[PDB]
RNA sequence: UUGAAUAUAAAGAAUUAUUAUUAUAAAUAUUAUUUUAAAAAUAUAAAAAUAUUGUUAAUAAAAUUAUCAAGUUUCAAAAG
């Protein structure tokens, strides 16, 4: 956000309900899975993990898109532990494998990440209401 | 709305229902003695706070 | 104060419809059908709080910037009216 | 039973990878059969071995739109109708 | 307290201790940065980090290449609960060439019992809306029949539904 | 409460949710979702699948009393009988899916 | 009976000038709570605004099912778990609305026939 | 909306009259107090389909059009469903947010031009199609003597050879005079009724028919 | 079920109580237990001008807040 500093929220670290009236923040029509590439249901569902990496544009009109089951590391094929992934040439790679490390099986759930669906886990960060200098508000 | 008055009124419709059989009048009938008689008393366990019990 | 699959609207919610607040079902005009709306942000209160002015909670710094775009710069159309009839 | 082989789940997932290799060269594409990168150390490509009773949340996905499922391999029950269908893959080449 | 060796998978949340520390959640995102950042943290997982000590001896060099994962068939055959003398990988195989098959340890089967009860949960929600997308979807479709049949009836019976006054109080477009 | 005497009655049963009369199996046919399954979505998951649940004791039905026959928990609550086909088909892992040898 | 709170009967004034409650009777409540209220026989020849009496049975439609007849059967178990005196067992709570009470009303909608 | 209350006298907009609203005269002494001028909570205007389906068919005719002289066009259609300059502007806010129209200041000039947005442009082309498909049914000439206007088929086709832009100029004022006669002998009177949706937002359902007075 | 066998609703604080038993899995069911015409204390505090520690053994680590809930500084004593 703009929110110069010392004005962002403090205890939960982020404001609830990012208002986005400036740009509507809707899921696009030419949308597709980053990892799998199959078209994604438009918006009627939460089967897709829509990671809008703040303002992304490059992965899609909005940010990366993944069906909940295509959200695995492509190279090692298990889950993306702690959900930090590494977009290796348009196929999300697990950070540890994508980083060169080799420990290649987790404990809890192997082939399905712990992620939230439809940005609901990604709305802890990124683009709160005053994105940019919107001083239209106080000016005449 | 008391309970005592609804219990006796349960009788004064049954008692006179039986009184009229004995020949007793339905109208001129009075209440001579209406007395309470101490009766059966169950014992229920009650569990007061802090490990003390006192039988309701 | 509520959006859409692709659009927006605005509405002040009461106490009675607090259930439908988060995600409502409504006629999306950038379509012709009822479509599920969300709650992009707050725009005030449905009544007064005790001992407080008319705008006790205040709409927002955010929902104002949504208003200042709808009414805002209408300078494209003070033509055909300004406020008259 | 006469010849209907008791096909364990491992098989009906090994007969899927074979059928998916057939459909590919039936689509005209290159049939990259999975178990022809499989050598004495496992996948020669240095990849993590794909273990066969594959989880339903890790289905082998080929971004070419090839469909193979349980409805596909259940008729290939007995020994004979695979030695002719997947003849080209189960048989090694001696030339 | 229900020793962790009893749970099919070790528990997700791991409660500790610390009279002077009150927080349920284990601090992940710190156990993650270490491990991803530092190679050494997690024991080498013998095989993928053996196969050196066997290349160096037989080739006179450092391997200098990415080691294959998925330990070769025939390695760790006397071990029984590998799971540590490996990564959490399965016991590799017999010394065979048969297609890889997961040795259905009690653990692997449990994971199957999750990825079916994950598909189960996401299916009981996916269609609790699909029918909630009929009830409210068709309630509106019907409610507009109501406002239509009310719309038709309120014209012949002339109930303008706008107060005790005539429309001459409306036409002013004041309050009155 | 239009009672004038509150009780286990004249407690207006749903003073909301006026959109009654849902034909589930009829609607379930439009969605093509196994009519026996859809109706299970709309009752506590205790009642249909093999899940840990809490039952009221009258719901359990009493032994054959001098006043009343043995009223089993089913013949008084038919739509609460668990459907263990629908459980197994959905919730438990079949020998088949992991048969490796 | 549940406490000495008084009970007033607040009713709107003149209903003979109404359109929805023209000649209804309120000397007694509806038999099953989804059944429309008894009418004064002297004005039995009254019909209603449709939007009022077509949305009512839309609401009253959910109690004419058996899923509510299960929630009715069930509730009588709750009130016994919470023990409330004088609650019949859910084994003798035969439904409110029934098929014998179906035949009259579908043939009481002869207007739309 | 009355003559002298909110507006100066004689500004009896010759557009679709509201139904049952008696237009009464107010003395030319009228003026609000310095505060009643502002309280004056108006009546909300329909912005639904029938105006938004009717406005766009205008802006589809006059694709680039200066906003100022826009209202002087909707008056011309026989199917004007618009009560006054206020109703147009509120519909024009609606159709603006829908994404249908898009105002751009006509750079060479200082006036905006309601440009039909290219996003939903191929929708209105179909939309103007159905109404015209359903409008030519009504006319008593379309079907009685179709050959009277078969004189028009060839002309306008060969008209678009030499003077197409100058042909309709006279045709524009011609209809503007012939739609007024109609608008004296029939108007689309708008009878509206409020109604509350399940979310408690009181709004008005509308409909329009043509009142025959002669 | 197509496995032989085997068995699937309910705890603990004395209770139908403070009480999500967090092994898991996600994410809009319009799932359904809370009497009532008053002022004292008291639990408690919405609201509200001045004053800022004069109260007290001693103010300042002391619930939540869309008015978005955070005192700054110096010295002395004091390890992990
Ligand atoms: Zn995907
Ligand atoms: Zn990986
Ligand atoms: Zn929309």
């Amino acid at each position: 956000t703009a929110v110069p500093h010392e004005e962002a929220r403090s205890r939960p670290h982020f404001p609830a309900y990012t208002e986005d009236v400036d740009q509507p923040m809707v899921v696009p029509d030419g949308v597709c899975c980053f990892n799998c590439d199959k078209p994604i249901d438009g918006d009627d569902i939460n089967s897709y993990v829509w990671v809008p990496s703040g303002n992304a544009r490059v992965p899609t009109t909005q940010g990366y898109f993944f069906h909940v089951k295509c959200f695995k590391c492509w190279n090692c094929k298990y889950r993306i532990i702690h959900n930090q992934f590494y977009s290796k040439d348009s196929r999300a790679w697990c950070l540890s494998c994508a980083l060169g490390r080799d420990i290649r099986v987790p404990t809890r759930r192997w082939h399905t990440s712990y992620v939230n669906t439809h940005r609901t886990g990604s709305r802890l960060t990124g683009q709160f209401f005053p994105r940019h200098r919107h001083q239209m508000e106080f000016l005449f | 709305p008391r309970k005592g008055h609804m219990a006796v009124f349960r009788a004064l419709e049954v008692a006179q229902q039986g009184a009229e059989g004995k020949g007793l009048d339905k109208e001129h009938l009075r209440i001579a003695y209406i007395t309470c008689m101490p009766g059966p008393t169950d014992k229920q366990v009650d569990i007061r706070s802090r490990g003390y019990y006192a039988w309701k | 104060n509520a959006c859409h699959v692709p659009g927006d609207q605005i509405f002040l919610v009461s106490n009675s419809f607090t259930r439908r607040l988060l995600t409502r079902t409504d006629h999306c005009p950038k379509c012709d059908r009822l479509s599920t709306f969300r709650f992009m942000s707050v725009s005030g209160m449905v009544g007064r709080m005790p001992y407080k002015p008319v705008d006790t909670p205040g709409p927002s710094y955010a929902t104002l910037y949504w208003r200042k775009q709808r009414s805002g710069k209408i300078a494209s159309q003070p033509l055909n009216e300004v406020c008259n009839k | 039973q006469v010849g209907t082989l008791v096909m364990s789940q491992a098989m009906r997932h090994a007969l899927m990878d074979l059928e998916r290799a057939v459909r590919r060269k039936e689509l005209g594409l290159e049939p990259n059969y999975l178990w022809d990168r499989w050598g004495p150390i496992g996948f020669i490509d240095g990849a993590r071995a794909d273990y066969l009773p594959r989880f339903e949340h890790n289905p082998y996905v080929d971004p070419d739109g090839v469909d193979v499922t349980e409805i596909d391999v259940l008729p290939f029950n007995t020994h004979e109708q695979i030695r002719e269908r997947y003849r080209d893959f189960i048989e090694p080449d001696t030339a | 307290r229900k020793a962790l060796q009893s749970y099919p998978v070790p528990p997700r949340a791991r409660n500790y201790e610390r009279r002077w520390s009150s927080s349920r959640t284990n601090p992940y995102n710190r156990m993650f940065w270490r491990t991803v950042l530092n190679e050494d943290f997690a024991r080498p997982s013998f095989w993928v980090s053996d196969f050196r000590h066997k290349y160096l001896a037989k080739h006179g060099m450092d391997y200098q290449g990415r080691v294959p994962a998925s330990p070769a068939p025939g390695m760790y055959q006397g071990f029984s609960d590998v799971h540590k003398i490996l990564a959490n990988h399965p016991k590799p195989q017999r010394e065979s060439r048969h297609l890889p098959v997961m040795p259905m340890t009690p653990r692997v089967v449990f994971e199957h019992a999750q990825e079916k009860r994950i598909d189960y949960a996401k299916k009981m929600h996916r269609d609790r809306r699909l029918v909630e997308q009929l009830r409210t979807h068709e309630f509106w479709g019907w409610y507009m029949k109501l406002q239509r049949v009310r719309g038709r009836w309120c014209k012949e019976h002339g109930v303008s539904s706008r107060g005790v006054y005539g429309p001459a109080v409306d036409a002013a477009e004041l309050w009155g | 409460y239009n009672s004038f005497e509150r009780g286990w009655k004249d407690k207006t049963v749903h003073p909301l949710d006026r959109r009654g009369r849902f034909n589930l199996d009829e609607a379930a046919a439009e969605l093509q979702l196994d009519e026996a399954y859809v109706a299970s979505l709309y009752k506590p998951l205790h009642y249909t699948y093999s899940m840990k649940g809490q039952r009221y004791p009258a719901e359990q039905g009493r032994t054959s009393r001098p006043g009343s026959l043995a009223a089993s928990r089913d013949r008084m609550f038919p739509l609460y009988r668990r459907n263990y086909k629908l459980n197994r088909e959905l919730r438990v892992l079949d020998h088949r899916r992991i048969s490796t040898d | 009976r549940s406490d000495n709170v008084a009970m007033y009967f607040v009713e709107y004034k003149n209903r003979d000038m109404s359109d929805n409650h023209k000649g209804e009777d309120y000397t007694a409540g509806p038999e099953r709570f989804f059944l429309p209220p008894r009418i004064i026989e002297t004005e039995k020849g009254i019909q209603r605004p449709p939007h009022m009496q077509m949305a009512f049975d839309r609401w009253a439609s959910k109690f004419k099912t058996e899923e509510f007849h299960h929630w009715w059967r069930l509730r009588h178990a709750k009130l016994r778990y919470w023990g409330v005196r004088n609650v019949p067992h859910p084994s003798d709570v035969d439904p409110l609305w029934t098929e014998k009470e179906e035949e009259e009303w579908h043939n009481e909608m002869l207007a739309n026939t | 909306f009355q003559a002298g209350v909110h507006t100066p006298h004689g500004s009896r907009y010759n557009a679709a009259r509201m139904k049952n609203w008696p237009v009464q005269e107010v003395p030319q002494n009228f003026n609000f107090t310095n505060e009643q001028r502002f309280k004056a909570k108006a009546v909300p205007r329909d912005t639904g389909k029938i105006p938004r389906d009717f406005l766009l068919s205008v802006l589809y005719r006059n694709q680039p059009c200066e906003v100022a002289s826009l209202w002087e066009h909707c008056l011309h259609d026989p199917q004007i469903v618009l009560d006054s300059k206020r109703h147009l502007r509120e519909v024009l806010q609606q159709a603006r947010a829908e994404g249908f129209v898009s105002f751009e200041k006509d750079a060479v000039t200082d006036r905006w031009v309601c440009h039909l947005t290219r996003e939903r442009f191929e929708e209105v082309r179909a939309l103007v199609g159905a109404r015209a498909e359903a409008q030519d049914l009504y006319s008593g000439l379309r079907g009685a003597s179709a050959t009277e206007t078969s004189a028009y088929s060839e002309s306008f086709r060969e008209m678009n050879e030499d003077t197409k832009r100058e042909h309709f100029r006279l045709l524009s004022e011609q209809v503007a005079d012939t739609t007024t006669h109609l608008r004296k002998f029939q108007r689309m009177e708008m009878d509206y009724l409020p109604y509350t949706d399940l979310n408690g937002k009181v709004n008005f359902m509308w409909w329009y028919e043509m009142s025959d007075t002669r």
